[PDB]
DNA sequence: ATGCATGCATGCGCATGCATGC
DNA sequence: GCATGCATGCGCATGCATGCAT
């Protein structure tokens, strides 16, 4: 893949900052990425998560959140996905056409050694109480989306092939990154035409974010400053001009 | 020993080239230009390589496109008979020799073998292709890489190899609509793509115009 | 897309989406520049290469051998890797801001989305090219000259590809010719030449437009090569 | 094609085998030729329009290659037909027919400009 | 003490289900 | 709207290795 005396540090920091805790945590999420405060806050909310509730009648209420980011190219979405993958304990990246419905969802295979039928877990089954990142979400086929719908709704997978039937837990959270149908986000057209997704899929998502590459001179100056400051940086203790 | 002297004496003849051109395909009537082009392809040229940077091949690839009934397959059969190392294959399917390399247990010998395509087996030889427009994606890609890079790369079952495929390709084909249309270009009349056509040095077009005297002579033959 | 480049059409000659085009650091466009004096040089050069390939394989002027060049490249890649400096960073910042502003202005004026956008990825590409130039000399830090050379290369490739006054003038000639011509009418080449020289446009542009129209098939020859007529 | 010739030879041999004759005589060849002709079926769709169009195209291409207008073409066609039409009514009917055909060829078929 | 039935691949022939390309 | 490419289960026979019941 815990310390002993950091509990005092945690207690002191909490009792001191209180209200500023969330703002400071959101601000320091990723220094390498400039701007996008609301996206960082949403990512922090995903990291924290909600509360799962179970009642007497056995009804289940989902406690996970889902966020979909749409925008122009080169707005640091894949970088955020990679950072979440690095930081999250159980994080799994699954691109659009990299894995099909049989890979994302557990399947049944008949064992030749004994003649029985066994279950092989899918990508989402393994990531229980974790994070699944899906880059190029638009390229995904409809059937995979229908399969993912059950997990996004109740976080469970129902499988049945004659002689065996089971229900597996899939209590996970999803990050999705997709590109507009026209390649670049058209300002004039309505968001419905640009996104090009059915209402049910969007409704099952919790948050939708739209990011734009506005060519404002001050924003460009600040972004260039940050990028070149990061590029000029060298780790201390390493001799200048050393290779890797 | 005496054969060399006989060859030198024959070369001294003033009409040796015409004799060689007329010698090819005795059983095929007409098509003098096709025979001349096939002779030029058979004799070949000379590859060059200044240093180890710029490689220029010396093989003359030949493509024939024609209407049905023009005896395109007879030329390929005659070339296969004449050539010392000639491999004949068809793009329709069920060919004796495949066009793509693969690793398999041989049905007869029951041994684990790596069988290369016809291009590799025809190294320093001749490869004849019939039904050039019926090929699938794998054959087209293999032919493209064998004609451009003159080599075949294999990465299968833990085996990574590169094999030389220096060969001369002679192909036969038919038009898209079943009959050549002079109003359209050669590229528009063939299902092949422009990069594939660009590789062939000689392109021959055969038509079936109704000439009573030629038809009478062909029927007599 | 069409098999051969169409200068007047400008964009739509590239089938790739802007997303995949943004990844490439540099894009080069090559065209068959037909010059009578240039073809003779190429033919003579090819024949000379073919002749001299048999006899001698020697470096022209101090050229490095293939094995030596390979080993030198490997040694340079393994040994060291350079990084930028502050002054070069500031210069690149200013140049990138100016280039982005100019690209935005060009897109607004042309009233058409450019198929080759400019983003932070281009800035990182320029940084990478400057770093490669510095690495070529094994220097630990890059200089302003390397940044200038990288900017020149990036301009010549990317800005020429994206902005593709000569072409706009050719478009003006095309629009004027389309407006003046009519379906089924005949025009003498001398009349067109005189009309466009009275407007003080270069003759080479007119000839290129006529050749492109002939390639498209709109213009056909009626009586020898003197009089043209318009088709569709 | 020549495959039809091979089929004719095969059918003649089959007929000779059927009649038990030791050599192929012209009767068998005639029977095979008749059967092969009866096998082929013509396409039903018009011939007059095709012939007129071909004649017009031939005349125009000959004129273009050796060295007129629509009226000149019509006058030339009527002059050539002169020996074939005996009455003025048929002449005017054919003139209207060729005018309509020429209009169709120039506008609809785009064959002539 | 010896010859044979069985465990473990592997080819053969086949049908069945999922995806897509015209 | 359907035939085909690509897995995958089913049923089977065949070959190579070995371990001991009569
Ligand atoms: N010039 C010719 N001289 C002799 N025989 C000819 C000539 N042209 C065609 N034939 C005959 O035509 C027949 C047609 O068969 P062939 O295999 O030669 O056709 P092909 O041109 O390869 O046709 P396909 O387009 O169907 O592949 C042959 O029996 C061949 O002998
Ligand atoms: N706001 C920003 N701050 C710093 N760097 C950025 C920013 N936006 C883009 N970049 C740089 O541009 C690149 C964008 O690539 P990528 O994250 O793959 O774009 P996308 O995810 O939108 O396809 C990143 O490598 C990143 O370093
Ligand atoms: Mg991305
Ligand atoms: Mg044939």
């Amino acid at each position: 893949s815990f310390s002993a005396e950091d509990i005092a540090k945690i207690k002191k920091f909490s009792k001191t900052r209180s209200k500023d805790i969330f703002d400071q945590l959101a601000k320091s999420l990723a220094p390498s990425i400039h701007g996008h405060d609301y996206v960082k806050k949403a990512i922090l909310c995903l990291l924290l998560g909600g509360v799962e509730r179970d009642l007497e009648n056995g009804s289940h209420i989902r406690g996970d959140i889902n966020i979909l980011l749409i925008g122009d190219p080169s707005v640091a979405k894949s970088q955020l996905l990679r950072y979440v993958l690095c930081t999250a304990p159980r994080a799994i990246p699954t691109t659009g056409r990299g894995s099909s419905g049989v890979g994302l969802t557990a399947a049944v295979t008949t064992d030749q050694e004994t003649g029985e039928r066994r279950l092989e877990a899918g990508a989402m089954v393994l990531a229980d109480r974790g994070v699944v990142c899906i880059d190029e979400f638009d390229k995904m086929s409809d059937m995979d989306r229908t399969a993912i719908h059950e997990v996004m709704e109740q976080g469970r997978v129902t499988i049945a092939k004659a002689g065996i039937h089971a229900r597996l837990n899939a209590r996970c959270s999803v990050l999705a990154a997709a590109n507009p149908v026209y390649g670049r986000y058209d300002q004039y057209k309505t968001p419905m035409e640009n996104i090009g997704l059915q209402d049910s899929l969007l409704s099952r998502f919790d948050l939708l974010f739209i990011m734009l590459d506005q060519m404002d001179p001050e924003q460009d100056r600040e972004i260039s400053d940050h990028v070149l400051r990061m590029h000029r940086y060298r780790a201390p203790g390493e001799q200048d001009g050393d290779a890797m | 020993d005496e054969d060399v002297k006989m060859i030198t004496s024959l070369s001294k003849d003033q009409q040796i080239g015409e004799k060689i051109f007329a010698s090819i395909a005795p059983s095929i009537y007409g098509h003098e230009d096709i025979k001349r082009g096939l002779a030029l392809a058979l004799f070949g040229g000379e590859p060059k390589n200044p240093g180890g940077k710029h490689k220029v091949r010396g093989d003359i690839n030949v493509l024939l496109c024609g209407d049905p009934g023009t005896a395109k397959s007879q030329f390929l059969k005659y070339i296969e008979k004449v050539s010392s190392r000639a491999i004949f294959t068809t793009g329709q399917g069920a060919s004796a020799v495949g066009l793509t390399a693969y690793v398999q247990r041989h049905p007869v010998s029951r041994e684990w073998t790596l069988e290369a395509g016809a291009l590799v087996l025809a190294d320093r030889g001749v490869c004849l292709i019939d039904e050039f427009d019926k090929m699938n994606d794998q054959d087209r890609t293999s032919i493209h890489e064998a004609m451009e890079q003159q080599s075949i790369s294999i990465s299968k079952a833990g085996i990574v190899t590169s094999l030389q495929a220096r060969c001369t390709v002679i192909a036969a084909a038919n038009p898209i609509g079943g009959r050549y249309d002079p109003s359209l270009t050669f590229s528009e009349n063939v299902d092949l793509t422009e990069p594939i056509i660009s590789r062939f040095d000689i392109l021959c077009v055969v038509r079936d115009t109704v000439d009573p005297v030629q038809d009478e002579m062909l029927a007599r033959f | 897309v069409f098999g051969r480049w169409d200068e007047t059409k400008g964009e739509d000659n590239i089938d790739f989406m802007p997303t995949i085009l943004s990844r490439f650091d540099m894009i080069f466009i090559v065209k068959d520049e037909h010059n009578e004096e240039r073809d003779v040089m190429l033919a003579k050069h090819v024949i000379t290469l073919h002749v001299s390939a048999l006899t001698q394989t020697q470096a022209v002027e101090g050229e490095i051998d293939l094995a030596k060049l390979k080993k030198f490249i490997a040694y340079c890649r393994v040994k060291c890797g350079p990084r930028l400096s502050a002054e070069a960073a500031e210069k690149l910042k200013n140049r990138y801001i100016i280039m982005r502003s100019g690209a935005r202005q060009h897109e607004r004026d042309s009233d058409r989305r450019s198929s080759i956008p400019i983003t932070v990825r281009q800035l990182e590409a320029i940084v990478r090219i400057a770093e490669a130039l510095s690495k070529m000399k094994l220097q630990p830090f890059a200089t302003e000259a390397d940044v200038e050379e990288a900017l020149r290369l990036f301009q010549v490739s990317t800005l020429d590809a994206a902005l593709s006054e000569d072409q706009e003038m050719l478009s003006r000639i095309e629009k004027q010719l389309k407006r003046r011509f009519a379906i089924g009418s005949q025009v003498s080449e001398h009349s067109i030449i005189k009309d466009f020289t009275k407007q003080k446009y270069p003759e080479h542009a007119i000839h290129k437009v006529l050749q492109l129209m002939l390639r498209r098939g709109e213009i056909q020859h009626r009586m020898q090569r003197k009089v043209l007529y318009r088709l569709k | 094609t020549v495959r039809q010739l091979e089929s004719m030879i095969r059918l003649s041999e089959a007929m000779a085998r059927m009649h038990c004759c030791d050599e192929v005589q012209p009767k068998h060849v005639k029977e095979a030729f008749r059967l092969l002709n009866k096998s082929i079926i013509r396409v039903e769709t018009f011939s007059e329009y095709c012939r007129i169009s071909n004649l017009i195209v031939l005349h125009l291409r000959k004129v273009e290659e050796e060295e007129l207008k629509r009226s000149e073409l019509v006058n030339w066609y009527l002059k050539e037909i002169e020996s074939e039409i005996d009455s003025e009514e048929e002449l005017i009917n054919k003139k209207r027919i060729i005018e309509k055909v020429i209009h169709r060829l120039t506008h609809y078929d785009h064959v002539l400009i």
